[PDB]
RNA sequence: UCGGCCUCCGAACGGUAAGAGCCUAGCAUGUAGAACUGGUU
RNA sequence: GUGCUCGCUUCGGCAGCACAUAUACUAAAAUUGGAACGAUACAGAGAAGAUUAGCAUGGCCCCUGCGCAAGGAUGACACGCUCGUGAAGCGUU
């Protein structure tokens, strides 16, 4: 089903509509995202951190061990901060064209450089290593545009302007990367506002937890297979002593030592 | 380790007539989990509406489980049967219920009674309903029956308290000057009013209820013959005999029109004292307001 | 838990359909009318059917021991399933293969 | 008088313990609630 | 309010009709209680000699993370339970 979320917002009284210039919308979105990141800083009281304006994060002062440990972030926050830095760069290029500081050919060539130099200007690879496929395709499109372009009297000068192919590539990446980002930010918001479930959903038994969980389940099987031939009576069940007997038996088998306790019941 | 109290997600707020208002034609708003409970902190169902015209846009404070526990209003936090504080009702009837003060034990016991009400019928002010039927002993001398709208009256314009409400009458908060902050009646801790511990309104109404001799009587020097003034010839001996027939046998039922005295005397001294405590400016015999004194 | 707002990527909607057994997949409509007994004896019968001057000596005469490869036959001795890994034949092969 | 093939490219965790407490921030409320006094041997 | 009137009757208003229909936590508040943990002092790194890799396990112990991942000192913390004295019950004298 289509399920237009913009119509879902437009049905509500919290969202209205207007007509706006796209440069003003980009300035609004950049100011909004800067305010969101400052608000996320102040939510966790990380006032010894600081965002620049160009979405550059830096500590105000040196950290302690507690401030070192608690300020470790994830991929989603840092990657969307870098994405907001990239959109800030695009909005800045649009603004300095709109003030007439650069030419429109310069704005096209600057968009060409921005789309061809994403990873050389932003830290995509530090938080998601998949994106250099797209950066390789941007480089290949740059070389194809350059070697279709440098054909006659033009050379390797700095004024080549084309941005539609990299625009296509990064926006098809953006519709790819949107719902994983939304789910990661939703889990971030739920851990921020509902708190962290310290117990929560039970952990998987991974590779580092194989032998410990195997011996734990073996010990539980020992308890379930030792509680059941006991008749009525016997206050000294001595299951700790049976565990010591079993551990000594396994250690003596590991040591190839003949293990025998002559005082031990037969089954 | 996976324990929590469940959320009060239900309709039908149990409210006073006073906070309910005077309009039969009521428009209503309901938030599902908008706020939390003011006592047990469960996320409860918020009910916000406008009972009249000069209004606070009143809304519910505590959860429906706490209101089911204490039989008080969800807004006014006073007992629904009489309009009285729960400190007054617990002093009148039974004060052995109480509540734990620590948060973890309070939430655990709240989850226990929430499970109890969820297994129960649903419309019951828990265990002391069987012992709360013995009412109108003294608390109905001062229990409200009128819908009190001066507590539903909206909050004070603090801007015109500072003298700077530029809106004037456009401001929906009250443009009257506030009460005394040094007055202990103005303090009103909400948890104290819930717990029934040292509520100043409850202490003021208890101090007021200590003033009237509605059941003192006994002005006769070891004599069962109590003379009820204010009776006259309207109260005869037959009304006193019918009143004392429930208490046993009437030793002396008479009417004296010279002193306007209904002379009531049961055969038992305890029954005569009970009849005098009933008729000491608190009973009407044959349409005549009786006030017991010496006879 | 009726209140959680954290969503794992293994908690996504996926594999939401349920395939069912067709009549080529031993549907319960034919499980009831089919009797498995004479199927089992016909398949066991099929399995039982398809179960089946100067002269020198000999040049190799200058040795001390003759015909030493006489009773050497593996056959089903390796096929004897010893359920003891100290005496497992695969374990012995493992030790001689992985220990020089 | 004769053909072309071109892997890759970086980040965190893992080290500069943990605990403890006192005054201090940031941030949560914009609330519910004030009832007062009279009859006889 | 605007639109309209077999208007009242002046050409203004009024009268009638028509449609117009119940904004809002309402504060620009007042006050209310918890507070990062920086500072100082406090403080001392598991495995019986030292040097110590670690995975657990526990629950009203939590942090960082998007976690059904991994770290947080292995994140922290998480032993001591075989004879007389009598008692009552029933059986024997
Ligand atoms: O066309 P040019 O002006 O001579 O520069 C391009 C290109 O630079 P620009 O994108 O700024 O134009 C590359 O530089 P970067 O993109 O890495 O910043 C670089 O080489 P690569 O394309 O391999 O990255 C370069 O040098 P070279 O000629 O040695 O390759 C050359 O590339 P072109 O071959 O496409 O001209
Ligand atoms: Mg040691
Ligand atoms: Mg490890
Ligand atoms: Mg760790
Ligand atoms: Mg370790
Ligand atoms: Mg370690
Ligand atoms: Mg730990
Ligand atoms: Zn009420
Ligand atoms: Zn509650």
């Amino acid at each position: 089903k289509k399920r237009y979320l913009f119509r879902s917002f437009k049905a509500t009284k919290f969202f209205q509509s207007t007509k706006l210039d796209w440069v003003e919308v980009g300035l609004q979105v950049c100011r909004q995202g800067y305010n969101m990141l400052n608000l996320l800083i102040h939510r966790k009281n990380l006032n010894y951190l600081h965002l620049d304006y160009n979405f550059n994060l830096k500590p105000v002062k040196t950290l302690t061990t507690k401030e070192r440990k608690k300020s470790r972030f994830g991929n989603a926050f840092h990657l969307c901060r870098e994405v907001l830095r990239l959109t800030k760069l695009v909005v800045d290029s649009h603004v300095q064209y709109r003030l007439g500081n650069v030419d429109a050919f310069q704005l096209a060539d600057g968009l060409q450089y921005i789309f061809a130099h994403v990873g050389q200007l932003t830290g995509m690879y530090r938080y998601k290593y998949k994106l250099m496929r797209q950066i390789r395709m941007c480089k290949d499109l740059k070389h194809l545009i350059y070697y279709r372009f440098n054909t006659g009297p033009v050379g390797k000068g700095p004024g080549c302007g084309f941005w539609a192919a990299g625009w296509r590539v990064w926006l098809f990446f953006m519709r790819g990367i949107t719902p994983l980002l939304e789910r990661w930010l939703g889990n971030l918001l739920a851990r921020q506002f509902e708190g962290r479930h310290s117990k929560g959903v039970a952990k998987t038994v991974t590779k580092q937890r194989v032998e410990s969980h195997f011996d734990l389940e073996l010990r539980a099987a020992v308890m379930h297979d030792i509680l059941d031939m006991m008749p009525e009576g016997i206050k000294q069940n001595k299951a700790r002593t049976i565990l010591q007997h079993l551990s000594e038996a396994w250690r003596c088998w590991k040591a190839n030592i003949p293990w025998k306790v002559p005082g031990l019941p037969t089954p | 380790t996976y324990n929590r109290q469940n959320w009060e997600d239900a309709d039908f707020p149990i409210l006073c007539q006073t906070c309910l208002g005077e309009n039969p034609y009521i428009r209503m708003t309901k938030e599902k989990y908008g706020k939390e409970c003011k006592i047990c902190a469960r996320p409860f169902t918020v009910f916000r509406w406008c009972p009249g015209v000069r209004m606070r846009f009143k809304k519910t404070e505590v959860c429906q489980t706490c209101s089911k526990l204490k039989n008080v209003c969800q807004t006014c936090l006073l007992d629904l049967e009489y309009g009285l504080p729960i400190q007054v009702r617990d002093a009148g009837l039974s004060f052995k219920d109480d509540m734990p003060k620590s948060d973890v034990n309070k939430e655990y016991y709240t989850q226990n009674m929430e499970r109890e009400i969820s297994n129960s019928d649903g419309t019951r002010p828990v265990g002391m309903l069987g012992k709360a039927t013995s009412t109108s002993d003294m608390l109905l001398k001062l229990a409200r029956t009128t819908p009190y709208y001066k507590r539903n009256r909206p909050h004070i314009c603090s801007f015109w308290v500072k003298g700077e409400c530029k809106r004037g009458e456009e401001c929906p908060y009250r443009h009257e000057k506030p009460t005394d902050p040094d007055d202990p009646l103005a303090d009103q801790n909400i948890k104290d009013r819930y717990y029934g511990i040292n509520d100043p309104v409850a202490d003021k109404l208890l101090k007021r209820a200590s003033t009237m001799p509605r059941l003192d009587p006994p002005e006769d020097k070891t004599i069962t013959t109590l003379y009820v003034g204010g009776l006259g010839d309207t109260i005869t001996e037959t009304d006193l005999r019918n009143h004392f027939y429930q208490f046993g046998e009437i030793r002396t039922i008479t009417v004296v029109q010279r002193q306007q005295c209904a002379f009531i005397q049961f055969a038992t001294r305890q029954a005569a004292e009970v009849a005098a405590e009933k008729s000491f400016n608190k009973l009407i015999v044959n349409g005549r307001r009786l006030n017991v004194k010496w006879g | 838990s009726q209140l959680s707002k954290q969503y794992s990527s293994r908690d996504l909607p996926s594999h939401t359909k349920i395939k069912y057994r067709q009549t080529t997949q031993d549907a319960p409509e034919e499980v009831r009318n089919r009797d498995f007994r004479r199927e089992l004896e016909e398949r066991e019968r099929a399995a039982a059917r398809e179960k089946n001057f100067k002269v020198k000596r000999r040049w190799d005469d200058d040795v001390v021991f003759k015909n030493c490869a006489k009773g050497v036959d593996d056959q089903k001795k390796d096929k004897r399933f010893v359920n003891d890994t100290l005496r497992s034949e695969f374990h012995k092969k493992f030790m001689e293969k992985y220990i020089k």
